[PDB]
């Protein structure tokens, strides 16, 4: 991670400060919350590691091509962010990479991989940072209520 | 059964059933229409043996059947084995009773109107659907294409069919309908097999051939640059283990089977083939219209899933069109299966709701019905 | 009162389309948390229907807490 | 909305709606009177089809849409569709509520009685307007003109008419109304393409040779002399590429298209000619008028944009005219607005305040207030 707040497509330069109320504070009061309720020293990292994710999945971005003709591939611009999630989730990139343009319609034996367009990889690499984040959250809830 | 009351899409277009529910990506059922019937005696005293076996059991037990396609050129034409299909389909494939699901059906434009109107005669006496809407089965693939504008192929097993539209509106005076697909390829491939010295006629053999014509064959580009690129040595030559025995060896075949559908002459069909047929299915609509089906031809159907038909056709089109034309054939890897998943997608939309043909109308005006709620 | 919305970026917030590959792509991690997270994404069952859109997935959330609601006083 | 609530001239004239606010160079919205409806069924489900699609966005959608003008020579003819127009033009293109804005109607002279009392009955019943004044057209293209003395002709898509103005006053016994003007000469132009093997007949066909007439035609000066050039050699032909297609050549058609309009005996209408009416317009006037006139010509309105319309005018008319007379034709490069930009200054000004057919006086009086108020 870097640490300006310009530097993510999330977060801007605007957002960055309550006039108030500092964010390390309340970091150090959350992690000191989470020893009472149950999890456990290597599991909030391993949490934070996945918010790192969601962080770090919103600086991909994509341009299309022209190979095929119809429908449309998008690519990567740049995978050195691939490659420091790949890396970050232990995830191989040749399956990411591929999951970001292609999805398999699979039939009743049969699967196969089509083209996304470019907007459309936007809202995959949206909906997939917002629903990791939203399945993280309710994880947590079951993890407090077990 | 289901844990829903979600449509069903039944995509029986005319010799692969494939069918599931809606808001799917791809169907659960997908078996080939074939009604097989014992031709010899059973001489294994309770074995369990059938009448007759439907779809992929028949596709098993074909050595010992005979195979009847119940529907051919996208025509019904035995309705006591289609019942045995939509049976077959209903209960045995989806495992699901039609009474709490709608289906949508799909139809070949300019069809006979007793085919859709003893197809709605079927789905409600017979099985009790309640609702039930026939569709064309290229606008269902225009669906799945994500465009309201485009002309649209889909090649099936026994018929090809231009649709062109504009801006959602159709455009029925310039649809064309070709007689000419994938089961007329399948015979025509059992004759040049017959050439080279490979005699398939049976049913089973000529679903043998059918496999042979899956796996081996491809559009050329000039087919006269690949036919004496054929003459010239074994480069392309191609072998194939049969089932249960030997090795062929095809050659020229592998091309010369998909271009009778470029070339309806090998066949004897008199006709324009399939690229004159799009770009005089282009030509038959609004000049304001016409770039925009250049830019969106959308090849996404069935057929045409043979390696190198949309650069063979993106080059007739574009030999055929005037020049300062951007031609574009939308070919996905989403075929095969384009036309049920535009089922899907026009049966989840909420404004459709209205436009399905349920009971008590059907009940009040008998099977004409679609002819007033179907297009 | 006669609220008024501005539809500026509607379609854009309600498309909530993640699929079968991602949710394989995150199962076949090596970390077990988002193995853990994912349980739709094994390829040894089929992956069903999508719960897009994402509306219709806070109608969902509506609807469960008013079936949890209607029990209760 | 307006930041002001400064009056609106809403210039509708036979074929092209321009109109804006009071104060300005040139009108805000510009677009062309048509109302296109669908004649094709709508294939594609939840799209968002509208019943009917007007102006630009009908000329955008024109191939599966039929064009209906509104308004023809002048006089409105669908006044259901003329509200769409002006429903459109005050909603859509200006986005402003006319309840708070004075609006100047024009309208062509020698025009029905029921078109004005019916237009002031829909600009103060339907949409509510506080003041509105209905004015000739000719006249506020001579308050563009920048002149009070002068003899005005505007051609517009449906009517030209030649006003003859001294000294402010008007002379209204000499008020000249032909009704030949660009869409018949769009017309005569579909019907020579089809001589020279272009068959145009479609709306939007019509649309397409509207686009050839303003790109590609021109005014001759001596019709005999250009002719037997262009029948001389390939000097003067020129090609155009159609929309979505092929590419076109035309020859003296770009010449024979206009010089209907200085002989109409081409589209067979028995009449004068657009420099003989404007000289008839000038010899029954008084004779100390006259070479005021002939020094102030003023041609400064619609069709009249093309290319060698003055000089062939001035040739027509110093031809016509006596000697030792000095004969001007202004024809400024803002015309097709000019009729426009003059409504602005008429609406601009103080003394004018008191001329508006308001509301109360409208409602004590009846839609004959404007044969009360305007000329
Ligand atoms: N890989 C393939 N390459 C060539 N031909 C194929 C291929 N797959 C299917 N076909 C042919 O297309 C036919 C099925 O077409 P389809 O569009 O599924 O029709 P249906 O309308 O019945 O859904 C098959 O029966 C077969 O002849
Ligand atoms: N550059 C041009 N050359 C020739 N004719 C033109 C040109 N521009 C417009 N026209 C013709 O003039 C008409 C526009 O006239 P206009 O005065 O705008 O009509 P209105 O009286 O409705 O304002 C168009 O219908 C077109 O046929
Ligand atoms: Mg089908
Ligand atoms: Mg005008």
């Amino acid at each position: 991670l870097e640490r300006d707040f310009s530097r993510y497509n999330y977060l801007s330069l605007d957002s960055a400060k309550v006039n108030g109320v500092d964010d390390a504070a309340n970091f150090r009061t959350v992690r000191n919350a989470m020893q009472i309720v149950g999890f456990s020293d290597p599991e909030a990292e391993s949490v934070l590691e996945v918010v790192a994710a969601v962080l770090k999945l919103g600086n991909i971005e994509f341009k299309p091509e022209s190979r095929m003709n119809g429908l449309d591939e998008s690519k990567i611009k740049d995978k050195n962010e691939l490659k420091e999630i790949c890396e970050l989730t232990s995830i191989d990139q040749v399956v990411l990479e591929r999951a970001f343009s292609f999805r398999t319609v699979e039939a009743k034996q049969e699967k196969v991989s089509t083209t996304l367009n470019v907007a459309q990889a936007y809202y995959a690499r949206d909906a997939l940072a917002k629903n990791l984040y939203s399945r993280l959250f309710s994880w947590l809830v079951n993890r407090i209520n077990e | 059964d289901e844990d829903e009351t979600t449509a069903l899409v039944c995509d029986n277009g005319s010799g692969l059933v494939k069918a599931g529910f809606a808001g799917d990506d791809a169907p659960r059922a997908v078996f080939p229409s074939i009604v097989g019937r014992p031709r010899h005696q059973g001489v294994m005293v309770g074995m369990g043996q059938k009448d007759s076996y439907v779809g992929d059991e028949a596709q098993s037990k074909r050595g010992i059947l005979t195979l009847k396609y119940p529907i051919e050129h996208g025509i019904i034409t035995n309705w006591d084995d289609m019942e045995k299909i939509w049976h077959h389909t209903f209960y045995n494939e989806l495992r699901v009773a039609p009474e709490e699901h709608p289906t949508l059906l799909t139809e070949a434009p300019l069809n006979p109107k007793a085919n859709r109107e003893k197809m709605t005669q079927i789905m409600f006496e017979t099985f009790n659907v309640p609702a039930m809407y026939v569709a064309i089965q290229a606008v269902l693939s225009l669906y799945a294409s994500g465009r309201t504008t485009g002309i649209v192929l889909d090649s099936g097993d026994g018929v090809t069919h231009n649709v062109p539209i504009y801006e959602g509106y159709a455009l029925p005076h310039a649809i064309m309908r070709l007689d000419l697909a994938g089961r007329d390829l399948t015979d025509y491939l059992m004759k040049i097999l017959t050439e080279r010295g490979y005699s398939f006629v049976t049913t089973a053999e000529r679903e043998i051939v059918r496999d042979i014509k899956e796996k081996l064959c491809y559009v050329a580009l000039d087919f006269e640059n690949e036919m004496a690129t054929a003459a010239s040595s074994s480069s392309l030559e191609k072998s194939y283990e049969l089932p249960d025995g030997q090795v062929i060896t095809i050659g020229n075949e592998r091309f010369r089977c998909p271009e009778t559908l470029f070339q309806p002459s090998f066949i004897g069909m008199e006709s324009a083939g399939i690229h004159e047929t799009t770009y005089n299915s282009i030509m038959k609509c609004d000049i304001d219209i016409r770039k925009d089906l250049y830019a969106n031809n959308v090849m996404s159907g069935g057929t045409t899933m043979y390696p190198g038909i949309a650069d063979r056709m993106q080059k007739e089109i574009t030999a055929l069109a005037p020049s300062t034309m951007k031609i574009k054939i939308i070919a996905p890897p989403e075929r095969k299966y384009s036309v049920w998943i535009g089922g899907s997608i026009l049966a989840s939309l909420s404004t459709f709701q209205q436009m399905w043909i349920t009971k008590q109308e059907y009940d009040e005006a008998g099977p004409s019905i679609v002819h007033r709620k179907c297009f | 009162g006669k609220v008024l919305y501005q539809v500026e970026g509607f379609v854009d917030k309600n498309n909530d389309l993640l699929y079968r590959d991602l949710s394989q792509a995150m199962w076949k991690a090596g970390h077990a948390l988002i193995k853990s997270l994912f349980p739709e994404g094994n390829p040894a069952k089929v992956n069903l229907k999508r719960p897009p859109t994402a509306g219709s997935q806070f109608k969902a959330s509506v609807a469960t807490l008013m079936k949890n609601l209607q029990t209760k006083n």
